[PDB]
Parts: structure tokens; C-alpha cells; sequence
RNA sequence: GCCUGUUUACCAAAAACAUCACCUCUAGCAUCACCAGUAUUAGAGGCACCGCCUGCAAUCACUUGUUCCUUAAAUAGGGACCUGUAUUGGCUCCACGAGGGUUCAGCUGUCUCUUACUUUUAACCAGUGAAAUUGACCUGCCCGUGAAGAGGCGGGCAUAACACAGCAAGACGAGAAGACCCUAUGGAGCUUUAAUUUAUUAAUGCAAACAGAAACCUGCAUUAAAAAUUUCGGUUGGGGCGACCUCGGAGCAGAACCCAACCUCCGAGCAGUACAUGCUAAGACUUCACCAGUCAAAGCGAACACUCAAUUGAUCCAAUAACUUGACCAACGGAACAAGUUACCCUAGGGAUAACAGCGCAAUCCUAUUCUAGAGUCCAUAUCAACAAUAGGGUUUACGACCUCGAUGUUGGAUCAGGACAUCCCGAUGGUGCAGCCGCUAUUAAAGGUUCGUUUGUUCAACGAUUAAAGUCCUACGUGAUCUGAGUUCAGACCGGAGUAAUCCAGGUCGGUUUCUAUCUACUUUCAAAUUCCUCCCUGUACGAAAGGACAAGAGAAAUAAGG
RNA sequence: GCUAAACCUAGCCCCAAACCCACUCCACCUUACUACCAGACAACCUUAGCCAAACCAUUUACCCAAAUAAAGUAUAGGCGAUAGAAAUUGAAACCUGGCGCAAUAGAUAUAGUACCGCAAGGGAAAGAUGAAAAAUUAUAACCAAGCAUAAUAUAGCAAGGACUAACCCCUAUACCUUCUGCAUAAUGAAUUAACUAGAAAUAACUUUGCAAGGAGAGCCAAAGCUAAGACCCCCGAAACCAGACGAGCUACCUAAGAACAGCUAAAAGAGCACACCCGUCUAUGUAGCAAAAUAGUGGGAAGAUUUAUAGGUAGAGGCGACAAACCUACCGAGCCUGGUGAUAGCUGGUUGUCCAAGAUAGAAUCUUAGUUCAACUUUAAAUUUGCCCACAGAACCCUCUAAAUCCCCUUGUAAAUUUAACUGUUAGUCCAAAGAGGAACAGCUCUUUGGACACUAGGAAAAAACCUUGUAGAGAGAGUAAAAAAUUUAACA
């Protein structure tokens, strides 16, 4: 029988409060006299970038941003390449507003073609879809493509003749599905050219080996953007504690499989929405170790010291990473927090 | 979850059962039984008895049409030789369409 | 009463209760099927058969005119004045075996039904007739026993004052010239030989029609009825005749 | 705890309340209170005199470890040191107290260990004469069985009748539908940011009504105040900080249908294309009812029953000219709108249902064999033992909810014990890595015995001194109509913690009603066989190189036990 | 043969009719029943709540002045439980009665007395001769429990089969109720007598009258209509509201009083210690002396003391050195009366005989202690198939390639469906089998098939679930069914 009579019962905080006291903690050592001017930035609302869509009037679509002062960062970044002296997903428009602006785009009007003219998704976001490099006539495979925040992305390069976009939950599947239907047209997804499934990423290691040439990889972690503002489906409530426990293993998982899936010679870039190093570092170096010891599988990561530069006007860089690259949030940059990590197959 | 109950799906009528125009044949959730002679098949695959008569099941030549793909890429990989068969159920009229009668002598 | 519960105690919840969901009755929609009721006009059919039944019989006599009165003296039919009830309407029924000439005033009458009766020579006309003075010509023994003057009956309401202003239903407000164009259409409608009522002897009999005001055969409104000395009294005064005749 | 004082009349006299002292809050004044008073006054509170104290966080208190004193023995009492936390707040001091602990000497039947006497009671004779109680009884023991604890059933044994006096193991003894958990669309108190209201009260505003400005009154409003009404969804979960409630697919459910969880897995609360996704109408299916839901020939009218497993919400009502539309009513067959707490609790019930117990079961626990790897210098088997195997036991921890919810609280102790032998001691006998003493191990043996103390409510345990030994258990975890009431358990209070509060607590502290006249069974002198240690002698003998050091038999002395 | 038992009146109930009483003398609103002095004192103000809505919050019938009819209609209503007209219609009418009661009945009544409570208020019990008691030589017999006459003899639900015979022999696990299942150590009952618990006619059915009409205005009618017969319990809360009654106990206050030896000390809420008050500890007592006491031991005892007297504060409250204390011996909200026969899905009870049919799918539910519907069951009625079952036939991704169903002519048989009218059961058990959860444990939990059990008997020791076996009586006949455990083991070159 159970006992309803406990003499101390711990508070009830709201899983908003409970996933504050946790970044508290953590991220204070971790960033040190940076984390105040985060803090705030995560607090605040995320400034959104305008993704134009290639398939739509996009010419039309950049004059039409140009007049609300909108600037395409990568386009600025691209011409930044040889300034500094792989190269970039090419075929990419994302317009933005200046430093410290938070002036707010427009909702998308459909086209005269039916689809989106543009997509507003996080500009820290973007960048692991350039960190990868993308190339025509690859194969790309996305692991957690769901809702399509990165998978949108992919398709606008053109540069993806075969997708495999695999989220396990279907209801976020069901998301991707609508969003690629209403901005990516019929006839490219009318193939076997994009391929949406719901299966487990680490299936991946062993149905499809050395299959794809460039691998994203987009593990579920604590986001701590949607955390401190979503009430729904919070990681940080009691109920879902165990999941939080086990999410660091579930990470070192399914990015091995992942590297197992990719052909050597590939490419494959980790991508994580979190500031804790536990979950960014640790996780890279647990695969890394975890190939060479049960699978004798090396991987090299490449330096993104390079590409940190060019971005380094518009966004805001960690200068104390191991491996990857972490952008934090700022006030006047409210992009992030991503931290992505590049590492190659040989 | 999962506490759904039974659809009770299944065949209404069986072999040599006398059925009028509109019986429900058969309820399936996919095409175990297809529609033979004078059978209609619904939205949900339910098979009706198009006239009345008796019902009759049998094994037929199982030919899907052309802009069917599904079913047309299947049959294009079966070895040489290979014939497809599945259950057709079949109702066998029992009255005929009419008779003429004298109804007057001019 | 069985094993405890609230059978054996006697605490049965109320008729239509179903243990705590919604009631059937409840959850069904309401809709205007009874909307109205008890306004709405009530007729009791008087067929053909029941007509000539009666008079094959000498319960009605087809030498006087035939109203209201006469069908409940003769228990023809049975008027619920209380029951919302207008009269009488004459329906088809046995139109074919019907063979007899008769004056019948009858609230409401079908086509066929007026065609049928003066097929064979006879008389139809309309009337209406208030709920008021319905029972009063139902049962007139009980009215002559209050010890009240005859009152004229009321107007037919709007909405029936159409009805009864044609010709083609025999409306007893209609206008007497447009008769014989409606009764000869019926005639090539139906294919008779519409009779010259005029040449027959009757033709006196059959004429005889009560005014719109008037309740009964020779009856002003106003008299007083004293069945206890078999005498009639009728007032004098001047506003009291101006009241009773407009 | 300042003190005298006060409180639960009938279980708590206190650490609780009050109390001078101090602090905070409110109020500028007349004609029943305050008050016939007026800021040195009055009222509403907190703390409990007095004395002392910094930083501008120290000092202290609390806390985690360590040590010392007392005792033969100290989970107690007293003091000191280390760590952490905490701060207006904190630390001392008299006196005092039926308050709660420790102790010196003394005192004593409190005890070792009881005994004697008187009185009452008692028993008998005489008089008077109750009460609870009672299905009927012509009222036995053992074993078994059974709704799981039998005087009544099964199998054995015993058995003339019969009163009186004792006894308290049984009659799950008697006494208040007992306490204890649970149930109810049963109550009540209390608290509140539960819901529903401002009638009432007070303060403003306007209207009214006036003067010429105002007040009173009345109406309508808005603010609060103080109250009023009512409710506390189910499901599941002993060590938590919840999940779950509707709909669909797969396994169980293997082949027509149907078929459950705490079950085993994945989802759905949409989107897209249509714009005849128009109008009508035979015959059928139907999620086991109903409500809903599904298919559909023909016909009319046009062209030349949309995809999708789920993708959904009834009635009333509101909106609307109409057509139509409206609820994570998600507690999803939906109440138009209501939360906690009760140990101050009350009522109706429940062994359908908890804890203790009994019973089932043997995961755990326990024991012996089988196996022979491995320890034991060599060597499986003097001993010891792995992976396992084979059986037994019902002492722990669990699991089951079958019996008891119309008067057993449980633990421990005192008293008296009956029984098992898987033997702690005494006895007999193999083996030994048994020289002798000591030991180890195994077979046999239940006739007899199995201590006194310190802290602790203790069971247990720690160590104190002993003993041939200070056995493992069972018996309603024996025994409470024999006793005890210390711990826990009802009302009081405090410390710490949780909560806005009421109030709560697996913690600490203090206090707290233990009824009964014996009707029945059983029993009330087993007429009487005793065990053990030490010393001595054998004997300083056998043994041994010495160191050491025995058997058996006999004697003496002492102790307990039994009987005088 | 004692106690007893009987014994019919008193009187009452319901109607009718009629509109009722209230100054002999004296006393009586002050402390009522008190002869006899200066007063000023005034009545009027919505009922609420229980209860029903299965909670509850709007709401929820209560003579309002003519029976019937209109009519349970119009309307009202969380449009829901339920509430509910009017116009209009028009009624007879003779008090002197009883298919009422007969001392546990009928009024409580012999009496609002005795008695109980401070008060409001509650509220009894019983009598029995005869013409004559101025016949007591009286009103004879028999009859409940309880006794007495007349204690008891192995053994056991107290009996039955019996028997020459009481016992001895054989057989037999009290009753009611509640549960799947009670000899159960679960509930109730000491016993005797009396009293004490199924009220309603919408539909349907049955039997008459009349019939396309029926009916003694209204109403119904596509064979109906009228009339009759025939179905719907008792006791019990804690509560809520209204109006009264209570501070002679107690809590505090007011008025005017009383008490406090002696000693030590000092002008003390001082010390010791009587009266007095209080009730710490222990024991006795526990239906007691006592619904809180006795004995001893204690605290205070010149004060915030104790105490007599009168008055005050009254329940939505008082009062409180706050103990949720106290407010007339059960105060987390007094008592009494009324609403009230409150309500209770809960507990208990539910009265003569005999026969017949008669058990385990579910769904919904502020619902799992209930109810509604279905299933099942019963009666009546109509009709024709029902059950058993030969082939044929029912899926693939899937070889646990399962046992076996569904369908189903013959055939064996006699039921089945539909119509009408409603009740009741559904907190199930165990065994075999398949499969889940637990531990390849449980008299464990949860589905499926089948059996048994709640229906008798025999056999397994006693025995709800295993086996045998059912349709009912008598016999001092007969044949059978199931039905009684086996097993004793090591030489060796
Ligand atoms: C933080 S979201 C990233 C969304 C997307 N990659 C983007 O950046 O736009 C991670 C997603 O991974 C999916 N996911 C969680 N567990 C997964 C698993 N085991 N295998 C595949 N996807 C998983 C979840 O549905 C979740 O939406
Ligand atoms: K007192
Ligand atoms: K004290
Ligand atoms: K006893
Ligand atoms: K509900
Ligand atoms: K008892
Ligand atoms: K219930
Ligand atoms: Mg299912
Ligand atoms: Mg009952
Ligand atoms: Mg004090
Ligand atoms: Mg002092
Ligand atoms: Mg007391
Ligand atoms: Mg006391
Ligand atoms: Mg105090
Ligand atoms: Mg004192
Ligand atoms: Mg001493
Ligand atoms: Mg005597
Ligand atoms: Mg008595
Ligand atoms: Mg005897
Ligand atoms: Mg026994
Ligand atoms: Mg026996
Ligand atoms: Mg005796
Ligand atoms: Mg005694
Ligand atoms: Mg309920
Ligand atoms: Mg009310
Ligand atoms: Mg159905
Ligand atoms: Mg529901
Ligand atoms: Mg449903
Ligand atoms: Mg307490
Ligand atoms: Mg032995
Ligand atoms: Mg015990
Ligand atoms: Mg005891
Ligand atoms: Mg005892
Ligand atoms: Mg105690
Ligand atoms: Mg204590
Ligand atoms: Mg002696
Ligand atoms: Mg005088
Ligand atoms: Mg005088
Ligand atoms: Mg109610
Ligand atoms: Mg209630
Ligand atoms: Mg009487
Ligand atoms: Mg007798
Ligand atoms: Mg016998
Ligand atoms: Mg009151
Ligand atoms: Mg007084
Ligand atoms: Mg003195
Ligand atoms: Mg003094
Ligand atoms: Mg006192
Ligand atoms: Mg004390
Ligand atoms: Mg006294
Ligand atoms: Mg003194
Ligand atoms: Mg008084
Ligand atoms: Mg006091
Ligand atoms: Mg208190
Ligand atoms: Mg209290
Ligand atoms: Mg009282
Ligand atoms: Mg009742
Ligand atoms: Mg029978
Ligand atoms: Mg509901």
C-alpha cells in the first residue's frame, strides 16, 4: 500500500526552473564570467534567420529581403574565403539582420509556384550543413532529419542526388514530411531521390555500410533553447530523468553508427544543440575510442579553426573547444547555441 | 495503449449460402478474398453481392492491371513458367433478368 | 426483490436513467415535431362509405340539408370541440359506390370528394366554424340549457380566409356567379354529365344555405331558447339587433 | 522554564500558557463599553525579568569526528578538541520547580531468598440477596482433516455417578458494532492564491434631494472588509517526489468471429488532392447493448462514394437572415461553474482490505550427501572446499490475501515452563597432520544441567567477573480473564524538517486510565533410582629428549536438585 | 400445584350535524394565585433547511376559498430533475352512521397525573366474582416459559433405524444471515407470551358487456371501448435549518461581604506549618462508597488567595493566564421542540402449504459495495424450422507445419424463431488443457475451451470443485458403477 503521509516532500518546480538550476551549475565552470552574457541570450528569444528557398522565385525572394534591410551572411562569407588566405555547401541563401537588431521576418507567403518562398529556421544552424561541405552527385544521410531543420537545407545545395532522412519518433517524421511538401516540390521527392524513414539510427551501422560519402549527424540532446522556454515534453521533468541519465550513451551510439554507415574517405560531421561539454566533447572523443577498440575504425577531425573566422562577424565563437566548434548565443548575435565537429573516415 | 477490440471482420457468407443484391460478402482489412462474377468491392475492401444468387468460392489466375505498379513489378520478376493464383469469390445468378409475358391481344 | 442493492431497498433511480451516462432520450436533438400541436387545426374524416352507410340506413335523411348537427345526431362522427377540432372533412373514400343526392356541409372537402356528390345531383359547400360555436352545434340540448342568446359565429381566421373565398373549394364566402364555371370543370375533369339541379324538385331543399353569421336553419343569433316552455324570445333593442346582425 | 501563579472537571500540571521587563502596531477624542479617561493615555500584539556582546561579516551557538572523568564493567551522565552550517541575533547569571537526567554517603525485604504475626478478606453456620453472561449441550485426550487454530468430523485411546475448595492453558472467554487500515458521488471542524457571491458592513462616485455651500436619507455602481454556500474524480504504486484515463496496428488469441493485465511493442488528436468531397435510393455490416460508425446496385444530374489503420466530442446552450460554426468538455459517453487538512474527528460498513498473528510457498535462508577440481610441505577424502547436482528443514527477509473489522494493540521482562535434537556441557565410541595434556572431526545419547552484573525499553550485542556449559529453535515470534506498560500507540508540548496556512513526521525529547465475581473443559503430592565440579590417591605413574603431564578404580569436601 | 392463565367493559377512532366555552365568595403580571400610593414600559419586519437532481451551486410539489372537465394541455425549467395554469364547462348534498378498535388495541391518557430534567420539554404503568358481599360456607376441573411432584450412572448437535428392553449397537459436522465456499473458533438468538415488515393499474394479460362504435357530458376508436381482477416493504445514522429553553455545575465579570492558628522574619505575589484550597506519586477500587472515590504521600496556604450570596454575558454565540478548555455528569460546536416517517448505492430483518421452470458472454458509468442496456432466465402467444451435421468451401508475409472451429444437405431427433409482459443474476470457485505475469513458487494473478460445484447419492479416512451417478414414493427384494499402493539395494582375482 502506498504511503501518502511522507514528513518532507521535495518542492515542485516547473521543468522551465528545473532545467535553469542544472545549465546553472554546469555551464558556470564550464564558461566561466561568459555564462551571465549566455544566460540572458537563452533567456531571450532566439533571433531567426530567412533560409530562401532555391526551388521557389529565389532571385525575387533576395530583392524582396534586401528591401527589409536583410543581408546574406554567406554570401558575405563566401568572398571571406580567400580574404583569410573543403570549401562550403555551396547554394545556400539565408538572409539576416544586423548586430543587435531584432527586427523579425515576415511568415512565408507561398509562391506563385505553390511552395514557401522562404524558410525561417536558426542561423547557427545553417552551419553544419556548410562545416560539411557538401558536394553533386554524393549521397547524403541524415540521422535525426527530423523536423528538417538541416534536411530543408540539404536539398535547397541540389548537390544530394539519394537522402536517407531517418528520425525514430514518427511524429516528428510527420513533420518533415509536410515541410518538405510544401517548399520542396513534388518532383524531386516524387523519386527514390529523398527516402523519409522511422527507424533507429543505430540500424544504420550495419544495414548500410560505406554507403553514404557524407554523413550529418544530429543526436538528440538537451536543448537548452526549448527547454527554458517549452513547458511540453521537457527532458529536465522527473518522469523523463532516466532518459537524461542514458542520453550521453544513446549519443556515443548513434554517432558511431553513423561512422560505421559512411564510406571511408567520407566525411561525417556531429552536430549537437547544447552548451554542456559532456555532451559535445565527450561524445566525439567516446566514438572515436569506441570505433578503434570494437570495430578498428579511425577516423581524423578536421580543424574548423579555418571556418571558424570567416563566421566570426556574425556569430559568436568558443575559443576553448577540444574538437568541435561551439557557438554561443549573444544579444546582439542571438544565434545558438550549436556546437558542430567535422571529422573524416580513413 | 492498445486496448482496441476485434473489428469483427471476416466472411459473412460462406460457400453455397443464398445472398441477395447488396449482402455484404466478406469484411477485410486487406484483399484476402478478391471479387469474382457479380461481387462489388467497396472503399474498405468490403465485398458485395452485385445480383442475387449463390455464393462460390474459387482459385483463379491472378492477372493485375497494367497501371497497377506494385503488382506489375511483382509478376515481372516471377521465373519463367510461374503462374500467380489467389481466391476469388464468385456469386452464381439464380433468376433470370426477366420474362415476357402477353399482356394484351389487339 | 433480490440481493441488496437498490432493488431490494427500493432506491431505484428515476425512469430513462442509465447509472450516470448521458440518457438516450437526452442525447437525442431536439426537433420541431410537436412544435405547435396543440394550434394546429384538427379535422375527423368523413368518407364516402361512412355517408352512404348511414343513409342507407336512415341515420342521416337525405331530404334535409346536412350539417354538423345532423352527422353527430345521427352518430356519424364524433367532434372533440375541446380536442382542438375544426369540423369535419369530406375524403374520397368509396367515391365509386357512392349514389345518393344530399345538401352535406362539410368544413373541409377533397376534389374528388365534391366531385363525387354532385355527380349524382347533389350540393357541397364550406364552412368554417369557431371552436366556440362548434360545440354549440355539436351538442346544442347542452347550450340551450345555459340560458344564453345564440351567439354569431366568428370570421374564419386569416390564413383560412382563402380557402374559403373560392370557388373551387365551395367556400361559403365565395362568390355565387364563379359556381357554375368551377362545377363544369370538375365535370370535364372527371367525365359526367354535370345535372340541371334546377329542374329537380328538390332544387328549393338543396338551395338552403345558412349565413356566414348564422349558427343554425332559421335560428337568428341573439334568440333565447327556452326549451322548458317551448318558446323563443327575441330582443328588441336597437343596439342589442345592431350587435346580432353585424 | 526567570520567579509566585495558570491549564486538558473524568488517563497529560509540563519544557506548555501567563508573568513583571522590553519591542512593535493603531488612535487627537466626550454623556451606558474604552471613560465620567486624554500620547507619561487607551487598544491590538510579540517576546518573557535583570546583565552582556560584534561586523560595518567577526565572536559565538548549532554540527561532523576525536578524547578524557566516573563504573570491576558506562548505547548513560560531565568536560575538552576537529569539520561544516547559521547571524539583526546570540551568550551568561541569582533565586526557584511535586519538571527531566547523573551521583556521594546513609537507609532500608527492592533484591540475593523469603519468613513470622495481627487485621480485613477468606471458608463454614444463620439472615438478606444482585450483575455482566446464556443457540441447544448428555460439555474428554492424542493424531489427522476442514473457511487454513476442533469438546462435536476421520482414526486411535480413555471413561460408574457425584458435590466442595483451588487454579487460569482452552472455550479464537466476557464487556462499548473497540482501537487499527479501507470503503461512501455519507458528515463536520479548520485553513486557503478551491469554486460561487456582496445580500450585509465600511469607504468613495453618480443620480436624487437641498441650500447656495454642506450634511442626513434613498437608488445604482465600483473597492475592500467580514462572512456565506459547496466540493475534495477514478486507476495503479510499502521506502516516494508519479504514471495513467479516448482512438488504431502487431504478439497472447497459431485456422470463422470474439477473448484480459501490472501485461509484450509502435503510434494517432493530421496533412494533401478534390470543388458533382452533388442530389437521391434497394439490400447489408456493425467493435459484443444503446448512441454513434461502415459499405452500397439502381435512378436523377454531371463527367467521358478522394488518399489515409487511428487523425475524433453527444445533448442543452450561444452565434447566425440563412447556410453553418463553437469545448487537450484529453476525467476524451462529456456535471454550466468547487482545492487542501483532521492524531479533535464523527457516522454507516468492510477480513471483498491493510499491519501483527495463523496458513500457503521455499526466491532468500539453512543442513546433509553426490561430484574430486583446488588448499592442507608430499597427499582429494586429518581437516577444508569451487563450478554444480540431489534431497530435507520452515527459525529470518519476501511473496500470497484464504480465515479474524458486532472488544487479543504490539515488543521486552517477571512467573512457570512442555517439546524437538540439527548436542553447548556431562556419557559411550571411530579417525586424526591423535606421544602425553590440550584439540579437530564423525557416530551414538535429550536422563540432567545450561550464571550473575554495567550502559541500553530492550530482544540481540558490546565487556565485567565466572562456570563442566553459559546450545540452536519451536510452542498464538509459549504464557498478559497471572503480572509489568519502559519503548511504539489517542488527546498536551518542544526541537529539527515539509507546507501560504490548517496541519503533517519511518527523527529526537517530556507526560499519558491495562476491566472481569470462573459457567464448561483441563489440572491441583508422577506413592519413591542425582547430577556435577574441585581436591586427594594411582602419580609426578604411562607418555616425552625435556618442557610438560593423563587414564580407570577409591576417598574426601562442596554446590545445586529432589525429599524431610 | 405453585407462579400463573383466561374473563368485557371503560373509553376511543373516522364521518355526519351544528359555528364553541369562559363573574358563587376571595386571590392571582411583585417571588402569579400577595387587600391598600406619583407611573410613563410597548405589538407589526421575505422563513430557512432537510430532501430530489443519484455530488452540488439556478432549481425542487405544500389547502387559499366549485367537485368534474379542459389537462398533466398551453407554458416554466443547469429546457433537467421537475414545476404547471386560464378562457370555458358546472353539484349533488336525507346528522343520529361503522365488512372502526376492545386494555401491548383504540386518543398519551385511569393522566399530561406518577416519575425524569435547572428549565424548555419528555412521559408512563394498570382494571376484570356474583342478581345479591346486607351471600366471601367466595369467582370448581384442565392450559406458556419457570419450578415442584420426581438429582444423577461409560459415549459425545442428544436424534434416527431399531429392539423383548430407557441406555448400550449402527447412522448422523445445530439454525438464520452474509460470502465462490461456514460444523466452523464470522453475524444474531437465555427463554415464554403478545406486537412487528409489499401500499400505486400507464401498458400488456385474463374474464364479462356492447360493437364500427364504446362510455351515465369531457375521452378513446383503422376492432375498439367500458368495468372488474391481478405488480411495486420494515428498522437504524452522524447531520442541516427554524423557533424556544439554560451561566443553581463551570469559564470570566459586577455588586456588597466573609475567612486565613502558631512560629521565623520582615512592612516580602517570603519561609515552616493548621483550617482551607489544590490533586504530584503509589496502592486499593474498576456495575466501586463514588457515572472519578479511599488511604498514605504531596503543592499552596496575607494572596494573580479561598469562599457564601445576588446579578450579567446563550449557540451563526458566550467565555477563555489557548487546554480546541468550559457553557447542567458523551461540546471541533449545548439541550429541547418542529421541519421529520430527513436521507443512507450501507447493516440487519422481511410471517401458511404444495408443485413447476430456473446460473457465470459484455458495454457504459465522478463507475467497479451501485445502476442502465445486452446476454441469460420466466410466462403467454404466434409461426416454422431448430439442433446434430456428408462432400464442397474460408490468406497470404507466415512449416510452434497444433488441438479444433465456422459453414453444412442427409440423418437422428423436437425444438427453434418472432410477438407480448416484466422481474432477477452478473464482488465466482476449483479441476483438466493451451498460453501469459511471478521464481519453469504459491489454496498466486489474468484470458480461452471443457467439467464439476452453489441440485441428490455412493466412493477417495474426514472432504463444495477428483471418480461413480442424476427427475424425486413405499419394500425387512435383486443386479451393478466408482472403489483396498508398491518397494529391501554393494564379497571377490
Ligand atoms: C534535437 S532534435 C534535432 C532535429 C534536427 N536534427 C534539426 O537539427 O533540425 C533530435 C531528434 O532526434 C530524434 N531521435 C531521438 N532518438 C532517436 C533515435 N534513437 N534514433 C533516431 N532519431 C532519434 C528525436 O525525434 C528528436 O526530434
Ligand atoms: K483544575
Ligand atoms: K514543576
Ligand atoms: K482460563
Ligand atoms: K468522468
Ligand atoms: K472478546
Ligand atoms: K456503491
Ligand atoms: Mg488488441
Ligand atoms: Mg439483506
Ligand atoms: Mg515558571
Ligand atoms: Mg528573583
Ligand atoms: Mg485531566
Ligand atoms: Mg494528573
Ligand atoms: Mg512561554
Ligand atoms: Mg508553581
Ligand atoms: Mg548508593
Ligand atoms: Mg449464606
Ligand atoms: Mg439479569
Ligand atoms: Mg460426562
Ligand atoms: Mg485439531
Ligand atoms: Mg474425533
Ligand atoms: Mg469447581
Ligand atoms: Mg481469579
Ligand atoms: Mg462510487
Ligand atoms: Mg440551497
Ligand atoms: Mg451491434
Ligand atoms: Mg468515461
Ligand atoms: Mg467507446
Ligand atoms: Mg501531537
Ligand atoms: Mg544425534
Ligand atoms: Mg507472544
Ligand atoms: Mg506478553
Ligand atoms: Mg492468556
Ligand atoms: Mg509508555
Ligand atoms: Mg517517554
Ligand atoms: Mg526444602
Ligand atoms: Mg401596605
Ligand atoms: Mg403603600
Ligand atoms: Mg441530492
Ligand atoms: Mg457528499
Ligand atoms: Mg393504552
Ligand atoms: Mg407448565
Ligand atoms: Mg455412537
Ligand atoms: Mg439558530
Ligand atoms: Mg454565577
Ligand atoms: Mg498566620
Ligand atoms: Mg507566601
Ligand atoms: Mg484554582
Ligand atoms: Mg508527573
Ligand atoms: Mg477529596
Ligand atoms: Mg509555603
Ligand atoms: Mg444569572
Ligand atoms: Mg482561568
Ligand atoms: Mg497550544
Ligand atoms: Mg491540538
Ligand atoms: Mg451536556
Ligand atoms: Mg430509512
Ligand atoms: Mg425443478
Ligand atoms: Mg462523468
Amino acid at each position: 500500500r502506498y504511503k501518502k503521509k511522507w514528513a518532507a516532500t521535495e518542492p515542485k518546480f516547473p521543468a522551465v526552473r528545473l532545467a535553469l538550476q542544472n545549465f546553472d551549475m554546469t555551464y558556470s565552470v564550464q564558461f566561466g564570467d561568459l555564462w551571465p552574457s549566455i544566460r540572458v541570450s537563452l533567456l531571450s528569444e532566439q533571433k531567426y534567420g530567412a533560409l530562401v528557398n532555391n526551388f521557389a522565385a529565389w532571385d525575387h525572394v533576395s530583392a524582396k529581403l534586401e528591401q527589409l534591410s536583410a543581408k546574406d551572411f554567406v554570401n558575405e562569407a563566401i568572398s571571406h574565403w580567400e580574404l583569410q588566405s573543403w570549401a562550403c555547401s555551396p547554394n545556400l541563401r539565408c538572409f539576416t539582420f544586423d548586430r543587435g537588431d531584432i527586427s523579425r521576418f515576415p511568415p512565408a507567403r507561398p509562391g506563385s509556384l505553390g511552395v514557401m518562398e522562404y524558410y525561417l529556421m536558426d542561423a547557427a544552424s545553417l552551419l553544419p550543413v556548410l562545416a560539411l561541405g557538401l558536394q553533386p552527385g554524393d549521397i547524403v544521410l541524415d540521422l535525426c532529419a527530423a523536423p528538417g531543420g538541416k534536411t530543408l537545407a540539404l536539398l535547397q545545395t541540389g548537390c544530394c542526388r539519394n537522402l536517407a532522412a531517418n528520425d525514430l519518433s514518427p511524429s516528428r517524421i510527420a513533420r518533415l514530411q509536410k515541410i518538405l511538401h510544401s517548399y520542396v516540390p513534388e518532383e524531386i521527392r516524387d523519386g527514390n531521390q529523398v527516402r523519409v524513414t522511422s527507424w533507429d539510427g543505430r540500424k544504420w551501422g550495419e544495414l548500410e555500410g560505406d554507403t553514404y560519402d557524407r554523413v550529418l549527424v544530429d543526436v538528440p540532446c538537451t536543448t537548452d533553447r526549448h527547454s527554458l522556454h517549452e513547458e511540453e515534453n521537457n527532458i529536465f521533468k522527473r518522469s523523463r530523468k532516466k532518459e537524461r541519465q542514458i542520453l550521453p550513451v544513446l549519443q556515443v551510439q548513434l554517432l558511431a553508427a553513423g561512422l560505421l554507415a559512411t564510406k571511408p574517405g567520407g566525411h561525417v560531421v556531429y552536430s549537437t544543440c547544447s552548451l554542456s561539454h559532456l555532451q559535445n566533447e565527450y561524445v566525439v572523443q567516446g566514438a572515436i575510442e569506441l570505433l578503434a577498440n570494437q570495430y578498428s575504425i579511425q577516423v581524423q577531425v578536421e580543424d574548423l579553426t579555418h571556418f571558424r573566422r570567416v563566421f566570426m562577424d556574425t556569430f559568436c565563437f568558443f575559443s576553448s573547444c577540444q574538437v568541435g566548434e561551439l557557438v554561443i548565443p549573444n544579444l546582439m548575435a542571438n544565434f545558438g547555441p550549436m556546437y558542430f565537429c567535422k571529422m573524416r573516415r580513413l | 495503449g492498445g486496448k482496441s477490440s476485434g473489428r469483427r471482420q471476416g466472411i459473412k457468407k460462406m460457400e453455397g449460402h443464398y445472398v441477395h443484391a447488396g449482402n455484404i460478402i466478406a469484411t477485410q482489412r486487406h484483399f484476402r478474398w478478391h471479387p469474382g462474377a457479380h461481387v462489388g468491392v467497396g472503399k474498405n475492401k468490403c465485398l458485395y453481392a452485385l445480383e442475387e444468387g449463390i455464393v462460390r468460392y474459387t482459385k483463379e489466375v491472378y492477372v493485375p492491371h497494367p497501371r497497377n505498379t506494385e503488382a506489375v513489378d511483382l509478376i515481372t520478376r516471377l521465373p519463367k513458367g510461374a503462374v500467380l493464383y489467389k481466391t476469388f469469390v464468385h456469386v452464381v445468378p439464380a433468376k433470370p433478368e426477366g420474362t415476357f409475358k402477353l399482356v394484351a391481344m389487339l | 426483490r433480490g440481493h441488496k442493492g437498490e432493488r431490494q431497498r427500493g432506491t431505484r433511480p428515476r425512469l430513462g436513467f442509465e447509472g450516470g451516462q448521458t440518457p438516450f432520450y437526452i442525447r437525442i436533438p431536439k426537433y420541431g415535431f410537436n412544435e405547435g400541436h396543440s394550434f394546429r387545426r384538427q379535422y375527423k374524416p368523413l368518407s364516402l362509405n361512412r355517408l352512404q352507410y348511414l343513409i342507407d340506413l336512415g341515420r342521416v335523411d337525405p331530404s334535409q340539408p346536412i350539417d354538423l348537427t345532423q352527422l353527430v345526431n345521427g352518430r356519424g362522427v364524433t367532434i372533440q370541440p375541446l380536442k382542438r377540432d375544426y369540423g369535419v372533412q369530406l375524403v374520397e373514400e368509396g367515391a365509386d359506390t357512392f349514389t345518393a343526392k344530399v345538401n352535406i356541409e362539410v368544413q373541409l372537402a377533397s376534389e374528388l370528394a365534391i366531385a363525387a356528390i354532385e355527380k349524382n345531383g347533389g350540393v357541397v359547400t364550406t364552412a368554417f366554424y369557431d371552436p366556440r360555436s362548434l360545440d354549440i352545434v355539436c351538442k346544442p340540448v347542452p347550450f340551450f340549457l345555459r340560458g344564453q342568446p345564440i351567439p354569431k359565429r366568428m370570421l374564419p381566421p386569416e390564413e383560412l380566409v382563402p380557402y374559403y373565398t373560392d370557388a373551387k373549394n365551395r367556400g361559403y364566402l365565395a362568390d355565387p356567379a364563379k359556381f357554375p364555371e368551377a362545377r363544369l370543370e370538375l365535370a370535364r375533369k372527371y367525365g359526367y354529365i354535370l345535372p340541371d339541379i334546377t329542374k329537380d324538385e328538390l332544387f328549393k331543399m338543396l338551395c338552403t344555405r345558412k349565413d356566414p353569421r348564422q349558427i343554425f336553419f332559421g335560428l337568428a343569433p341573439g334568440w333565447v331558447v327556452n326549451m322548458a316552455d317551448k318558446k323563443i324570445l327575441k330582443p328588441t333593442d336597437e343596439n342589442l339587433l345592431k350587435y346580432y346582425t353585424s
